[PDB]
């Protein structure tokens, strides 16, 4: 009734509460994005290329 | 730095800016502040592209080639503006304004470095 | 043995035949990198290795030849500049080593030889390590961008052939253009 | 009533599990580890050399 009437759901005291802990499903470190993979590749490449120009001069 | 390496470096910097602008075009146009941020990026693309074009001209036609208002300067400005339109119409004013401000100082820098020497 | 001392190290570097250490490092490193993209397609794209092994290897061997064809030329260009830039410190190290020799009648050719020996080593080395890094950077970065953005609309098979052939071929061409 | 029946399936062994999808979303991070010899080791090693000889005058 409270939800269908848009009243404070918290007013109804739950009979009991339970805490479930979720410690993260393992997907690896969050670098596995195709766009980001190019971002790290290009970022590294730009520094490397500049280093080359630093040597060639 | 060497002219041949310099041409590649300018091209790389301009290319990277253009690719990033397209990738985040939707985000950049979402808000007025982000569109203004696009204006800074577009001007930077113009500056690097102009440097690359002059470097290429020097290598093909010999060192000391002088860039003119037309078509070398005009073409570089046009390319930067075209990228600005893709993200949003609004930048064409801001993206253009930043490019002009950079151009005046860049010419001032070039005159001191080359004419004095 | 003054004449032989100056010659030995210089000859091997300038020779068009790779020094035993240089050949193994270039060939092996090129082979490892050429194969690395196989793991991308095998894992992300889920392309079976055993069934296509014949093609997979052929393209890997082709890449190794071009990448090594990039190592020698890229390193050669860098070495010319590197040797001079490192000579400043390396000359100090050699001269200090020659002060320990304290040769009363040391030849002038020996004076050039000792400094040259170390200067060659550093230029030969710093060029090799850095060159391999840069060439590996371009090849791995190119396949990532081309395959995942340029070839986004093609079958994995055509993507592998085009990406690997293109990246290695273009990189080899850039090697000579730097020279 | 009777619920839907998935039917027949195949249980593998632990090693096979590793060889079809262990770094499924770890793929890019593993790619960095594979490329560490190709990029990280040469770059870091050279930097130690450059620091040694690149003394300010």
């Amino acid at each position: 009734k409270a939800q269908r009437n848009n009243e404070d759901i918290s007013i109804i005291p739950p009979l009991f509460t339970v805490s479930v802990d979720h410690r993260g499903t393992w997907n690896g470190p969050w670098v596995s994005t195709e766009v980001l993979a190019a971002a790290i590749g290009l970022v590294i490449y730009y520094l490397a290329f500049s280093a080359k120009s630093h040597i060639q001069a | 730095v060497g002219t041949g390496t310099s041409l590649a470096l300018s091209s790389l910097l301009s290319l990277l800016l253009f690719a990033g602008m397209q990738m985040y075009s939707r985000q950049l146009a979402s808000t007025e502040w982000l569109t203004i941020q696009g204006g800074l990026l577009g001007s930077g693309l113009f500056v690097f592209s102009l440097t690359a074009f002059n470097n290429l001209e020097n290598l093909v036609f010999g060192k000391g080639f002088q860039a003119k208002i037309f078509p070398e300067i005009l073409l570089c400005l046009l390319l930067a503006l075209f990228a600005s339109g893709l993200i949003h119409r609004v930048c064409v004013t801001t993206c253009f304004i930043f490019s002009m401000v950079g151009l005046y100082y860049i010419n001032k820098i070039s005159s001191t470095l080359y004419q004095a020497a | 043995s003054k004449q032989q001392s100056e010659e030995d190290l210089l000859l091997q570097d300038f020779s068009r035949n790779l020094s035993a250490k240089s050949s193994a490092l270039f060939f092996g490193n090129a082979f490892i990198v050429s194969a690395i993209p196989i793991w991308l397609y095998w894992r992300i794209w889920h392309m079976d290795l055993i069934q296509s092994a014949v093609l997979y290897s052929v393209m890997t061997l082709v890449s190794t030849y071009l990448v090594a064809f990039a190592y020698k030329n890229v390193k050669f260009v860098l070495k010319h500049k590197v040797a001079q830039k490192r000579e400043d410190a390396v000359s100090k190290e050699v001269t200090r080593k020659l002060s320990e020799a304290d040769n009363r009648k040391m030849s002038r050719k020996e004076k050039d030889e000792r400094i040259l020996w170390k200067k060659n080593e550093v230029a030969d080395y710093e060029a090799t390590t850095f060159s391999i890094f840069y060439n590996n950077t371009l090849f791995l970065v190119v396949v990532i961008v081309a395959s995942f953005f340029i070839l986004k609309n093609f079958n994995p098979t055509v993507n592998y052939i085009l990406s690997i052939s293109a990246s290695s071929g273009l990189i080899a061409l850039l090697s000579t253009g730097s020279k | 009533g009777s619920t839907s029946a998935p039917g027949q399936g195949g249980i593998l062994a632990q090693r096979e599990f590793d060889r079809r999808f262990s770094p499924h979303f770890l793929d890019w991070a593993a790619f960095g580890v594979m490329t560490l010899p190709s990029i990280g080791i040469p770059l870091l090693l050279w930097y130690s050399s450059k620091r040694k000889y690149d003394t300010p005058k």
